[PDB]
């Protein structure tokens, strides 16, 4: 539809829901996009006295990007004699004697990492962590803050919030669409499956699965994966907004366009390699690398998709023969030996291999019997057809050695052993990352690529937790689409009402200098039908529930003492507060998002038994017989 | 050893007393008030609903000119009506919710309250612009706020549940008497019509009479059988009465250092919440926990009238200087006035 | 301990030893007062409702 972000009173409910997780601190905050946006904005335009360390901050975030070596040198000048630099020496925040001792020394010797000025970064943040960021909660940037991560914990999506396109992928339990959400307009892919095939072909374990596993490694925003957004579900069917990726898989581009070279190859081993090292350091086995998963995007770039099978192994070490016939490692056969990341420098092995010759290592005579393939390659070495290079022999027979204690990536460096063959000797890994190497395959934009029925309940109960919002992506969708325009009109809307506020009043506000505990809008019913929903502002107090309507402060409200006690009941599928009173009547209450829900009933149990619990000591106040 | 005589000198001295007010019991109140009439039927009519308070009503406080009163209340309000308009004067938000008592100032320039915050506030009715801020906290007390009456401007004494009262210095904000005693919370206090002296009533079951410039207890009244939660002079200063949990209201005099009748009834059974004189002494009102207020006869001892017209406890009561009418506050929302 | 019940009887010395009338005297004054301030009782008996002013006035 269109965000809406909630009214600046949402700070009241939302940093005591924040307060309570301890997310209020600097470190919470600040590694937050949403989060740094606002704080930055802040102390550029408010706190001239925290102004400088902010510049300069961001001129070191802009420094760390420079790829070029050449760029560094330069930008690493311009900034150690910039006006930032004799800003804050000339101010209160000179770095330290050795941290600037460090700096100079590398300037020196001319060697500029990226990470040159981080000595100064860690200085300019130990500057930030007491007043400065005591000063912005007290803002009304926090609060702004405060709407925003309101709407992120209120995020309840249904096929309504997506615009779907055509069809670019098919299986065996659903499609996978292109959408675009309503709410940004961000480009997705959505993997639609159905619990409906789920159960028929006995897949749940899979579908739970590859959602742990995409929460694993859908953080950090790695370029080689078909990484989660969101994870939802209808009532029939569990949905994964994805990585947008219209250009089919390796699979199928692989027979269409023929056998790659070694050059071809290079390029996809190279990117798959970075895939494989963002999962082994969040201790996640991928197990399933043959080139049906390996998809391409427009431009010709490839990403590892379908974590069904990944698996952990930061605790588990796992397990036994799961993947692909033709791309098991040996201890991906034996069931029973551990293995962890071991099983995918193996699997690479096969997977380039498949893409040089046409077909896995351990099958040429297209055979389909697996105990075929799992007995050539678990007994016989494999041997190179005499037309691979030299350097290409040593990388696949490093990756393909049975022994795990003699294999690229499994000697105690992880892949920094791979990428050090001089199989890849010419390729610079940085530029590899940044995707700055020519594809060798370009997708056309037009490709196409490549019932039975059971009823339901008890199997919806092992999708309750099925839904899932990943925060990093949601804020990062939110900046790079409506994030700015957003804050711009909700900025107006609130200084015209406070301005209509001011023709009309001189008398707030009522939730200051005494002792209300919160405030905030909800929806009341009360006894019996002869009411209907009512929105109403309340404030809760010690010893009482106050509420109003528009235009009057408060002429009704509930003691403290009249409340028996606050249950959680279920009304039109949705989730509310009911009250009983003392005289048998009764009062609902309707929260407008989830966290306000978890808020109130928790201040209001808290309230009204403190305050039973008191005036029961006092004479003059407690019933008498 | 030194502390077992001590402690039966102590009980000594306490037959002294019982035997010295023996000594002097020569006649009861009853008997000498035998040849005067009674009262008759006492009725009394609403003649002002004052609606505004949101929750319970705790206490009231009439204006010396006997027309502005307020109140404070469970809504964390406290209220100055107009009493012959209904008009409210002002509405003050307190900054604490568990206020129990207020007061009126003589000068009609302050009022006062407190309660659990262990706080007793100036309230300045005469400022600058007009509006009301809150001009002084008075902090000492390590119990809550039972009651506060102003001396003057600059005076005030207060009743606290840390069993101690106070005499204030309303500007410099310090204690300047303390007044150490009662072994229970002390619930109630009024001042002599001469402000030299005031009594109050604790949850030890006895009043006790206080020299105001010298910090002293002179006298002790004992007789109930439970906590007194309300009290008030004789408007000629010469004695008090009580009220009870214990369904009864009482009458000490101050000469005579004893109790002169007992106001009770077998249908009675609730606890009395606050006591007042008419003007010329006669009647005693009393405002119970069964949602009355009875009118005694002061000098018989019979049951006058009832102002039945609450839907929950009779509060608090007060009667204006000018004897015009009675003010009852309860536990519904409301204070009416009657006469 | 011992200070607060040494406290003690010397406040009881205090209250000990005071001039005490006769109940029947007190009761007299009691009387007295009441009977001077009758007339000036308004809710002893009610008044016309020119001089009430919660009544016409
Ligand atoms: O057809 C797909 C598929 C299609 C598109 C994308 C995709 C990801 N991002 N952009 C496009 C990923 C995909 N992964 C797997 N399969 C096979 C499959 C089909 C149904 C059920 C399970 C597996």
């Amino acid at each position: 539809k269109k965000i809406l972000l909630p009214e600046p009173s949402i700070r009241s409910v939302m940093q005591k829901y924040l307060e309570d997780r301890g997310e209020v601190t600097f470190e919470k905050i600040f590694s937050q996009k949403l989060g740094y946006l606002l704080f930055r904005d802040f102390c550029l335009n408010h706190l001239e006295e925290a102004r400088p360390l902010v510049e300069f901050y961001e001129e070191i975030k802009k420094y760390e990007k420079l790829e070029t070596e050449e760029e560094r040198v330069a930008r690493s000048r311009e900034i150690f004699d910039s006006y930032i630099m004799k800003e804050l020496l000339a101010c209160s925040h000179p770095f330290s004697k050795s941290a600037t001792e460090h700096v100079q020394g590398h300037l020196g010797k001319k060697q500029v990492p990226p990470d040159l000025f981080q000595p100064y970064i860690e200085e300019i943040c130990q500057n930030l962590r007491g007043d400065v960021f005591q000063k912005f909660i007290e803002s009304d940037k926090f609060t702004r803050f405060c709407q925003w991560k309101n709407v992120e914990l209120n995020i309840h999506l249904t096929m309504n919030d997506f615009s779907v396109h055509r069809i670019i992928g098919r299986g065996g339990f659903g499609e996978v669409y292109g959408c675009r959400k309503a709410d940004t307009g961000k480009m997705y892919a959505m993997k639609c499956l159905d619990k409906k095939r789920i159960k028929m072909k006995q897949g749940e374990t899979l579908a739970l699965n590859e959602r742990i596993m995409l929460s694993l490694v859908s953080t950090g925003d790695c370029p080689f994966i078909v990484c989660m957004s969101y994870a939802f579900h209808t009532p029939d069917k569990l949905s994964f907004i994805l990585d947008l990726m219209n250009g089919g898989d390796l699979h199928y581009h692989l027979s269409q366009h023929g056998v790659f070279s070694e050059a071809d190859m290079r390029f996809y081993a190279a990117e798959i390699i970075l895939g494989l090292e963002h999962m082994h350091n969040r201790f996640v086995v991928y197990r399933d690398l043959k080139p049906a998963n390996i998809l391409l995007d427009e431009h010709g770039h490839v990403r590892i998709s379908d974590l069904g099978l990944a698996c952990d192994f930061s605790k588990k070490k796992p397990h036994a023969s799961v993947g692909t016939h033709g791309y098991m490692a040996p201890e991906v056969l034996q069931k029973g030996v551990a293995y962890d990341s071991s099983a995918d420098w193996f699997s690479l092995g096969c997977m380039l291999f498949k893409l040089l010759r046409g077909h896995s290592p351990f099958r040429q005579h297209k055979t389909k019997d697996k105990h075929e393939i799992d007995r050539m390659t678990l007994t016989m070495a494999v041997e190179l057809p005499d037309s691979f290079s030299p350097e290409l022999r040593s990388l696949l027979e490093g990756l393909l050695q049975r022994d795990v204690n003699r294999r690229l990536g499994c000697l105690g460096r992880g892949a920094q052993e791979v990428k050090e063959s001089p199989f890849f000797r010419s390729l610079d890994w940085q530029m590899v990352f940044l995707q700055k190497y020519p594809p060798p395959l370009i997708p056309p934009r037009g490709e196409v690529n490549a019932k039975g029925i059971k009823l339901l309940d008890s199997d919806q109960e092992l999708y309750r937790n099925f839904p899932l919002t990943i925060s990093e992506r949601w804020q990062q969708e939110v900046a790079e689409t409506v994030f700015d325009t957003i804050n711009a009109e909700t900025d107006r809307l609130e200084a015209r009402k406070k301005a209509k506020n001011k023709q009309l009043g001189h008398e707030e506000d009522y939730a200051l200098g005494k002792d209300c505990i919160m405030h905030g809008y909800m929806s009341k019913m009360g006894n019996p039908f002869l009411t209907q929903w009512q929105r109403r502002y309340f404030y809760l107090f010690p010893n009482r529930l106050e509420w109003r309507g528009e235009g009057e402060a408060p002429q009704s409200l509930l003691t403290m003492e009249e409340i028996q006690s606050v249950e959680e009941t279920q009304i039109k599928e949705r989730k509310c507060l009911l009250l009983k009173i003392r005289g048998g009547k009764q009062f609902i209450l309707q929260c407008d998002s989830d966290p306000e829900l978890v808020q109130w009933k928790k201040e209001l149990r808290d309230a009204y038994r403190e305050a039973q619990q008191l005036v029961q000591r006092v004479p003059k106040m407690k019933n008498k017989p | 050893s030194e502390l077992d005589q001590l402690r039966q000198e102590a009980e000594q001295l306490k037959n002294q007393i019982r035997d010295a007010r023996k000594a002097c019991a020569d006649a009861t109140l009853s008997q000498i008030t035998n040849n005067i009439d009674p009262v008759g039927r006492i009725q009394m009519r609403t003649r002002r609903t004052l609606r505004g308070h949101l929750a319970k009503i705790y206490a009231m406080h009439w204006g010396t000119d006997s027309r502005l009163l307020v109140s404070a209340s469970q809504d964390g309000k406290l209220i100055i009506w107009d009493s012959y308009t209904t008009n409210k004067v002002h509405a003050i938000p307190l900054r604490s919710s568990w206020v129990m008592t207020c007061a009126y100032a003589p000068s009609g320039n302050y009022v006062a309250c407190g309660g659990l915050d262990n706080i007793c506030s100036i309230y300045n009715l005469k400022t600058r612009e007009g509006n009301v801020r809150v001009s002084r906290e008075l902090a000492g007390h390590t119990g809550y706020l039972s009651c506060c009456r102003f001396l003057d401007d600059n005076q005030i004494v207060t009743s606290s549940g840390d069993t101690t009262c106070a005499l204030w210095d309303i500007e410099t904000g310090q204690q300047t008497t303390t007044f150490t005693g009662h072994t229970g919370d002390v619930m109630s206090l009024s001042l002599a019509p001469d402000t030299r002296l005031f009594v109050s009533g604790a949850c030890d079951a006895s009043a006790k009479l206080w020299d105001v410039r010298e910090g002293m207890c002179r006298q002790t009244f004992t007789g109930h059988e439970s906590d007194i939660n309300a009290i008030c002079f004789f408007p000629n200063g010469n004695a008090f009465a009580t009220g009870s949990d214990d369904a009864t209201c009482r009458l000490f005099d101050l000469r005579a250092d004893q109790e002169l009748m007992t106001y009770s009834h077998d249908n009675i059974i609730c606890g009395i919440t606050s006591v007042s004189f008419s003007k010329s002494g006669r009647l005693l009102l009393a405002g119970y926990d069964d949602f009355n207020c009875n009118v005694w006869d002061a000098l018989k001892a019979d049951r006058a009238g009832v102002l039945a017209g609450h839907d929950n406890r009779v509060s608090c009561l007060g009667v204006t200087d000018d004897g015009m009418a009675v003010a009852t506050g309860s536990w519904d929302s409301f204070l009416k006035i009657w006469n | 301990s011992i200070a607060q019940a040494r406290k003690l009887v010397e406040q009881l010395k205090m209250e000990a030893n005071i001039d005490r009338i006769k109940v029947s005297k007190a009761a007299a004054d009691l009387m007295a007062y009441c009977e001077a301030h009758a007339k000036e009782d308004p809710l002893l008996t009610p008044v016309p409702a020119s001089e009430n002013p919660f009544r016409e006035k």
